């Protein structure tokens, strides 16, 4: 037994036949009915466990979800040879202020 | 069978009914009928009572010659055509000519409204929109020649959980505006003619900032630069005051 | 709303560095005069 | 058809390139300027580009079980570093130009008398 | 379950047509139907048995047969303008003993007097207005087919690249431009809803398209402009803000700072090269 | 409960099934058998680990079970469902590292020459 | 053989296909006929003034006079994005700009040095 | 703001404020 989760236009929803447990996570916001979850935006990474119950064919029954998003959006790119780079850079340009300094500490 | 639209609200009980007289028919089933779709069967009894499908139940009337069927908490998915047929025990079924049905929503908000969309740079019409109703409102046909009016439709958007009425006109003429478009329906008092004096809201399209990797690699090259500025203009000025104070 | 890495700290953070070497610079010019 | 059986699928969320093969078959094998590059069996059914901010050419080809099929050109141009001139950015140069020589060549001028 | 093809058809006044019907649950009973405004399902032909057919109710102008117990095509011998009709096919189990009939998705066919009244259709987009995205806080996307004969279309909506179901709502019949005339031209509308901050992106893409069908690569044309056959025509736009900051000139602002301070460190190292030469060239004329 | 544990480090991602110390355990993708049948030399699987090499956003995303070997797939009552994005060489910064790299830069430099600043007192 | 060749200059696109010596040449966009007698079919370019993108982004082909379509060689996609006063930045003309500007405050520096010297 | 016009004008400000307080700081002692 599957809880359907769902995509609109740019959010995740819950669907399920009856009302929606909360266990950990996400909290959300109740719709104009109940029994469907808004978890937010699908950029902001939503993360939680869910638990529904079940009915028809599936009744007495009872199932759990865990929601696990990484829309990777703080992220940066780096090869392994220009971190080596920009380390140089800084490394020279102190060790150049550090010969600036003890000229002037003579005259 | 009676042909004829008839208008069912948002839950209630709907009754139809066909009359067979005069035969003595055995097999006895409905069936339904989208828009340019094909039939398809719901219900098959030849037992004078209940057959019940769940919130769908027929019933016959042996000696009164009719059938019947009764519909339940109906909502706007149900307008469609029902089609009764029957036979006897041999081939050849024989139909009716069908019933068509409409469901009209719950409206909990109303604001009429007409407004002007904005035009498209490659075709030369104007399209105002009459959005949404009270479901009460009629919206009629035409009164010139060049003026295509199209008739009410029903949208639904789960994402927020809201149901809405609409009616689009265009032309191609000009002296054509909203003002003068929906002249021969009949309209609500108290709806909504904007004026040209626009608003675009600020703090609202700082909602929708979206983000790349190019555009975090590039702010941290600037972050770069501007530390490597500062560390060589420190060696500038110890140098200069050096030249300085000889 | 997602910034990411583009909030404004950093930028206003890296601009009080030089606001820091102003204040120094106002200190001992008064403490000449 | 003419053995034209690659095409570009576009348009997604964030900015993929991707090709499809239009041969049935499992195991496809792809192609670049004639030179072997990738190797695909199923539950994979398409070459991933990279990002068209990298903005992609050169000519692919793929084969299935019959011999392999034409060509395709492909060219992005989404210039991405590129810089209009208006009156705002012609006003931040020289403001920036003047004010860095004024500072340099009054410094100079105290070096050298 | 009970399939059949093809879906749309164009033809001329005589000329032949066959037209399949399938099925594959091992029944044996099969028919044709027609259905029009006001008279509903009227029986052609059917066939209780692998080889013996039988007559219906308007059985004029239609040869049928039974080979296989799967198979019973419809053939018109010669068209004519009363044969534009919508065509069903059905089937049952073994003659009343289980009376469940299913019927196949359907055919549609019409017949003309001339091919040059084939046309294919006209696509626009028209983007949704402010007053509605300050007042309500939704916006809302029209598209227009305009101007097609014959009435055989089938229209979607498209956002990044994918099929979308909800907040859809398309007119059920297409209209008419004159309704006095005989071939007379047709249109259709069909609209899109979404929130705000959804339109307000300029990074979303949203199309609209319609699926033609018209005539082939075997038909007769000696007639000026383009041949109108089965083709896609569609309409694009990109979800746009007008006031306010986005992302579009933030990615400005950031290119010219990194040239700006390309060039002021630039001018930097020249001056820290000078005055390093002043102070070496001093250190030798101290020596 | 016990939650999956999902690690992505480059363009590799590994989930953990944390409920069953000892046994066989057999996993699961949209209805479809994955993993311990050695095609797909990108994907494997290990004691309780599942190794997805060179995932994919758009294909291969959706449900994840893990189940005993010897019991049926629709006796399941804890999935998964996953979505990531993922490159080659991408790394996962966040605001306040930043901020503490700038910080610790400009503490060395003025670490160094104050030392040199007494050295050159000292001569 | 040959690829095309692509030339883009302010808002104006222009292709060309070097693959047919001696024929009268036809060209082609998403199926739809295009050039000849805005757009304007030469001897052997097809020139694209006032450029869009979601207009003109898809499909194109040349193929010789009386020929079909489907046989030619191959086909092109291309989807552009074009602008007006616009110079897009390399790392090349980045040079340039930095090379040039160094070698011309480097001589203004030269004045000042001399005419303060020749001063006091 | 989000807008970065503000925080590089922001510093041009700071820039030329710290070479006229030390023109006028060299020009006293
Ligand atoms: C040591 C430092 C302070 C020297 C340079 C500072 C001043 C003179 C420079 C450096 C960075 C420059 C800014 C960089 C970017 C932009 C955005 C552009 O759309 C307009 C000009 C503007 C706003 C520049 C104005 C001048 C500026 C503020
Ligand atoms: C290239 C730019 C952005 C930064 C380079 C730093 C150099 C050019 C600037 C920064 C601070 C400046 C100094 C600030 C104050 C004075 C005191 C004045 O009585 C004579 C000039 C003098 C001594 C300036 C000389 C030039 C100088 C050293």
């Amino acid at each position: 037994f599957k809880i359907p989760i769902e995509e609109l236009e740019d959010r995740v929803f819950v669907n399920c036949n009856t009302s929606i447990t909360w266990v950990e996570g996400t909290v959300g916001t109740l719709l104009s009915d109940i029994t469907r979850l808004d978890l937010g935006k699908r950029i902001l990474d939503p993360r939680g466990i869910y638990r529904c119950n079940g009915t028809d064919i599936y009744k007495d029954k009872e199932s759990t979800v865990q929601v696990h998003y990484r829309m990777c959006q703080s992220c940066v790119e780096l090869d392994p040879a220009t971190v080596a780079g920009i380390i140089v850079t800084d490394v020279i340009a102190t060790l150049l202020l550090a010969l600036g300094v003890f000229c002037f500490a003579g005259h | 069978q009676d042909p004829g639209p008839l208008s069912v609200p948002e839950g209630a009980i709907v009754s139809l009914n066909c009359t067979y007289s005069n035969s003595a028919f055995q097999y006895f089933m409905w069936y339904r009928q989208y828009s340019r779709k094909g039939p398809e069967l719901l219900m098959y009894t030849y037992s004078s009572g209940n057959k019940e499908d769940g919130r769908f139940t027929a019933q016959v009337d042996k000696s009164s010659k009719y059938i019947s069927l009764f519909i339940r908490d109906s909502q706007p998915s149900d307008s469609a055509t029902y089609l009764c047929a029957m036979s006897k025990g041999y081939s050849t079924l024989t139909f009716g000519k069908g019933t068509m049905l409409l469901v009209s929503p719950d409206i909990q908000n109303p604001d009429p409204a007409v407004y002007q969309l904005r035009d498209s740079k490659s075709s030369d019409k104007s399209v105002c929109l009459f959005t949404d109703f009270d479901s009460q409102t009629n919206v009629s046909q035409s009164k010139d020649s060049d003026v295509y009016i199209t008739d009410k439709t029903v949208l639904d958007m789960r994402s927020m959980d809201f149901k809405s009425n609409s009616a689009v006109a265009w032309s191609n003429k000009s002296d054509f505006a909203c003002a003068n478009a929906f002249n021969n329906s009949i309209i609500p008092e108290d709806t909504f003619f904007p004026s040209p004096e626009s608003s675009c809201d600020v703090k609202l399209v700082e909602k929708s900032f979206e983000t790349d990797t190019n555009l975090n690699f590039q702010n941290l090259s600037v972050i770069g630069f501007r530390i490597l500025l500062l560390k060589v203009a420190g060696f500038n000025l110890l140098m200069t005051l050096r030249l300085w104070s000889s | 709303q997602s910034f990411g890495l583009l909030d404004p700290k950093l930028c206003y953070l890296l601009d009080g560095i030089l606001f820091i070497y102003g204040v120094i610079l106002t200190a001992l010019f008064l403490r000449v005069k | 058809k003419g053995n034209h059986l690659v095409k570009v699928y576009d348009y997604q969320e964030d900015g993929s390139v991707l090709l499809t093969c239009d041969a049935e078959a499992k195991n496809i094998t792809w192609f670049k300027d004639g030179k072997m590059i990738g190797f695909l069996t199923e539950d994979k059914k398409k070459w991933n580009l990279g990002s068209n901010a990298k903005d992609p050419r050169g000519m692919y080809q793929c084969k299935g079980s019959q011999n392999k099929s034409k060509p395709l050109q492909v060219y992005y141009r989404m210039c991405q570093n590129c810089i209009e001139l208006n009156a705002a950015t012609i006003s931040g140069f020289l403001f920036a130009e003047i004010v860095s020589i004024f500072v340099l060549a009054v410094g100079v001028y105290f070096i050298a008398g | 379950g009970v399939t059949q093809t093809p879906k749309f058809q164009v033809l001329k006044t005589g000329q032949s047509m066959t037209l399949q019907c399938a099925q594959d649950m091992n029944h044996e009973y099969m028919s044709w139907y027609r259905q029009d405004p006001g008279m509903g399902l009227r029986l052609i032909h059917y066939s209780v048995g692998a080889g013996i057919t039988d007559q219906g109710e308007v059985p004029n102008g239609y040869n049928v047969s039974r080979s296989t117990t799967e198979d019973f095509p419809l053939r018109l011998l010669s068209a004519a303008p009363s044969q534009t009709s919508v065509y069903f096919c059905a089937s049952r189990r073994r003659q009343g003993a289980s009376g469940e009939q299913y019927f196949g998705p359907g055919t549609r066919l019409t017949v003309t007097e001339d091919l040059k009244n084939v046309f294919p259709p006209e696509v626009a987009v028209f983007e949704p207005s402010e007053a509605e995205i300050s007042h309500t806080q939704k916006a809302t996307l029209v598209c227009l087919a305009t101007g097609f004969y014959p009435d055989h279309v089938e229209l979607s909506w498209w956002v990044n690249g994918k099929e979308v179901h909800s907040g859809v709502s398309t007119d059920p019949q297409p209209l008419k431009e004159q309704p006095a005339l005989n071939d007379s031209r047709y249109c259709l509308s069909s609209r899109l809803r979404v929130s705000a901050t959804f339109w307000q992106n300029p990074r979303n893409h949203f199309r609209c398209q319609v699926q033609f069908y018209g005539l082939s690569e075997n038909d007769e044309w000696t007639q000026d402009r383009a041949k109108p056959v089965t083709q896609i025509v569609s309409a694009e736009a990109w979800g746009r803000a007008d006031c306010g900051f986005t992302s579009e000139s933030y990615q400005q602002g950031v290119l010219s700072a990194t040239i700006l301070y390309e060039i002021l460190l630039g001018k930097a190292t020249l001056y820290a090269v000078l005055v390093s030469a002043l102070v070496l060239m001093a250190m030798v004329k101290r020596k | 409960q016990t939650p999956y544990k999902v690690s992505i480090s480059g363009t590799t991602v590994i989930l953990t099934c944390p409920q069953y110390p000892g046994s066989e355990i057999l996993w699961q993708h949209n209805d479809k058998n994955i993993g311990g049948d050695e095609d797909d030399k990108n994907i494997g699987s290990d004691e309780d680990h599942l190794s997805l090499k060179e995932f994919s956003e758009l294909e291969q995303s959706g449900y994840y079970v893990c189940y005993p070997r010897g019991s049926k797939p629709e006796d399941a009552n804890f999935y998964l469902y996953l979505r990531a994005r993922v490159c080659e060489n991408c790394m996962e910064m966040d605001v306040m590292s930043v901020a503490t790299i700038v910080i610790v830069d400009i503490c060395i430099t003025g670490g160094l020459l104050l030392l040199v600043y007494y050295w050159s007192k000292n001569r």
